[PDB]
DNA sequence: TCTCCAGGCACGTGTCAGATATATACATCCTGT
DNA sequence: ACAGGATGTATATATCTGACACGTGCCTGGAGAC
């Protein structure tokens, strides 16, 4: 058995230690089509364009998780909250 | 015009596949020389049955 | 004739790491990086040419643009190597 | 395909090397008789097919098997 | 006769970047030292990146160059990260960093 | 043209009975031409030119292709080996989805090996067969092989075996072969281990196989006699022999029994 | 701007890395007796 | 708590495919003179 917090460090090491994609492909492709048909209907998409969208949102989300964790330590806490996300979005500049 | 073009494309693809199969079936299904002798800038002594030679420099 | 920088960075990798190979995704990384640096430096040199009522781009504008783009140690090493290459090319006699 | 053909056609070839199961299964080797086993002691089943490829129909002389 | 790249002692082409500068409409007049200066700068930058990438690939004890090694070389170096603090990477990953108090 | 004609007639008799047969004789008397005569007789009897499957080790794959071309050239020969693009082209060649009897079709004979059949179990899961032949089937003697698992999932229901020596006697390949012949009622090997021991095994497999030997016809084949040559070890070979005896696996003994340069 | 040729790309042919087996012992492990 | 039968290991082989490599024909943009 393990104390609560050691296996979390083990899997956080495993997730930082690897390079695989973490988002399921078919829900993302469906999301891209359903978010694109409002702008222009009956569109066609390239597979590497979906891969580019995949890697862009992965990099954006993990960088967002860095500075929202920085907001979490700044408020003397561990768990992130929604005000940490709003603070990170405001201090990044966008609204 | 589209059906004739599709039939021609199917005939060309079948002909290419048959030619590839025929080519694959037809293509897939000593004394040793002497040592080099050289003599540059070297005098020659030569000896036949009837006369002797001496090619000097 | 789709044009790319593959052979040149293959050899300059080969003069220092002979038993090493490149992946194709990595191959694309170096190609895109070279093209991005080229675009940034060339548009800064054109902006600096349009600065001074000057219709010609020469080596001095690109030296100033290299000193503007790069960080300092990269900048001083880049202008040192580029000056050596220019003096090699100019004294072709 | 052509090594077996060159073995069965040319008579000037003298030595035909082999592994255990590489050519001791179904290969027609009736042009020779003397099989020589360097270390074939693994199982009798493997060796029973080994001279089966040589001691076959079409041999015109006596077969002398040498086990070393 | 012979190319200008060997005249200036480089491996990157000179006429190619001269062409790409020409109809790239940056200016209507382009001097002669411009492609050799750009060529030497690109030489040095590619050589430095390839040096650090080969060191990271050898550091992985693995005989090819994988973009994880490119990410390691980009973010481990100080001013290469400063030059490339904007560009997102393909199949590179994230450098391992844990904040100090999360360790118990 | 030999005495295998009555044997193939008896094999046709068990084929008409409705169960699979066993050929448990050594190679040398022409089991290959016997199998091609079985195919010719069944193509003359039931008028079938269609699905025939052949799994053979690759050393004699080209050989039995060659004697198929030299003996009976009336059928259509299609191979299966090589690179994956040629594999896709040959997959296109029998992609007609034909069923039952066919006359003008290129899949009259289909020749392959064990290992890429084991690799292409998804591609061989479809295209249900009518007659499959396993040549030198001693290689799946273990029941734990993945090739056994892929060879237990066909849709042909015909298990003719061509094996020189199925008497490997490792207490499980016998159960493997009898489960291969009848796949319905032979499943619990512990009960067959449970079900005087020298005599009582003679009648169990007797009506399935037939007893043949090489010493029944004229023998100009050579009449192979044995010369077991013995020799003593050299001082170097015995020296490293006693050295690794003192330091202390059988291959370490036999490789210095072969050459010290190993 | 004219002449021009070869460097560089599209598309072919081979090479170990890895996987998978066989076999004869001992070694060890897990479970039931 | 021990024995007996399962896998595990080792140390060689063996065959065989996979994902890389290298080598070649041939055009259009580089080089030279002006």
């Amino acid at each position: 058995r393990y104390k609560p917090g050691t296996v979390a460090l083990r899997e956080i090491r495993r997730f930082q230690k690897s390079t695989e994609l973490l988002i399921r492909k078919l829900p993302f492709q469906r999301l891209v089509r359903e978010i694109a048909q409002d702008f222009k209907t009956d569109l066609r998409f390239q597979s590497s364009a979906i891969g580019a969208l995949q890697e862009s949102v992965e990099a954006y989300l993990v960088s967002l998780f860095e500075d929202t964790n920085l907001a979490a330590i700044h408020a003397k806490r561990v768990t992130i909250q929604k005000k940490d996300i709003k603070l990170a979005r405001r201090l990044r500049g966008e609204r | 015009r589209k059906n004739l073009s599709e039939k021609r494309l199917e005939e060309e693809k079948q002909d290419t596949i048959n030619k590839l199969l025929k080519k694959r079936a037809g293509k897939s299904r000593f004394v040793k020389p002497r040592r080099p002798y050289n003599s540059e800038g070297m005098t020659r002594i030569l000896r036949r049955y009837e006369e002797d030679l001496f090619c000097t420099f | 004739r789709k044009e790319t920088y593959s052979s040149y960075i293959y050899k300059v990798l080969k003069q220092t790491h002979p038993d090493t190979g490149i992946s194709q995704k990595s191959m694309s990384i170096l190609n895109s990086f070279v093209n991005d640096i080229f675009e940034r430096i060339a548009t800064e040199a054109s902006k600096l040419a349009a600065y001074n009522k000057k219709s010609t781009i020469s080596a001095r504008e690109i030296q100033t643009a290299v000193r503007l783009i790069l960080p300092g140690e990269l900048a001083k090493h880049a202008v040192s190597e580029g000056t050596r290459a220019v003096t090699k090319y100019s004294s072709s006699t | 395909r052509d090594l077996v053909h060159d073995w069965q056609t040319n008579p000037e070839i003298f030595v035909f090397l082999l592994s255990t199961r590489a050519g001791g299964l179904g290969i027609n080797l009736t042009a020779a008789d003397t099989v020589i086993f360097y270390d074939s002691d693994w199982n009798p089943t493997i060796d029973s097919q080994a001279m089966d490829r040589a001691h076959r129909l079409g041999q015109t002389r006596q077969v002398t098997v040498y086990r070393l | 006769s012979q190319s200008r790249s060997a005249k200036a002692g480089l491996t990157f082409p000179v006429g190619r970047v001269h062409r790409l500068l020409r109809r790239g409409n940056y200016a209507q007049r382009i001097g002669s030292g411009a492609p050799v200066y750009l060529t030497a700068v690109l030489e040095y930058l590619a050589a430095e990146i390839l040096e650090l990438a080969g060191n990271a690939a050898r550091d992985n004890k693995k005989t090819r160059i994988i973009p994880r090694h490119l990410q390691l070389a980009i973010r481990n170096d100080d001013e290469l990260n400063k030059l490339l603090g904007n560009v997102t990477i393909a199949q590179g990953g994230v450098l391992p960093n844990i904040h100090q108090n999360l360790l118990p | 043209k030999e005495y295998q004609l009555k044997g193939l007639n008896w094999l046709a008799n068990l084929y008409d009975q409705g169960i699979n047969g066993i050929l448990a004789d050594e190679m040398g008397l022409g089991k290959t031409v016997q199998s091609i005569s079985v195919l010719a007789h069944l193509a003359e009897n039931h008028n079938i030119w269609g699905p025939f499957l052949v799994v053979t080790p690759a050393s004699t794959l080209h050989n039995w292709v060659n004697e198929i071309s030299k003996f009976l050239p009336q059928f259509k020969i299609l191979p299966y080996w090589g690179n994956a693009n040629d594999r896709k082209v040959l997959r296109k060649f029998w992609d007609r989805k034909n069923l039952r009897y066919n006359k003008n079709a290129p899949f009259h004979v289909m020749v392959t090996s064990y290992q890429m059949v084991v690799t292409d179990a998804n591609y061989l899961q479809k295209m249900k067969w009518q007659y499959m032949i396993l040549d030198e089937a001693q290689a799946i003697k273990s029941s734990q092989s993945s090739r056994w698992k892929n060879l237990l999932s066909f849709h042909c229901r015909n298990r003719l075996l061509l094996t020189g020596t199925p008497i490997q006697n490792s207490m499980q390949e016998l159960w493997a072969l009898l489960h291969f012949i009848m796949p319905s009622l032979f499943d619990s090997h512990d009960e067959f281990n449970e079900w005087q021991q020298l005599r009582r095994l003679h009648m169990i497999l007797k009506p399935f196989m037939l007893r043949r030997v090489k010493k029944n016809v004229q023998s100009e084949l050579g009449d192979k006699i044995e010369i077991d040559v013995l020799c003593d070890l050299t001082q170097r070979q015995a020296k490293l022999y006693q050295v690794l005896k003192s330091q202390i696996a059988v291959m370490q003994f036999r490789k210095v029994c072969n050459h010290p340069d190993l």
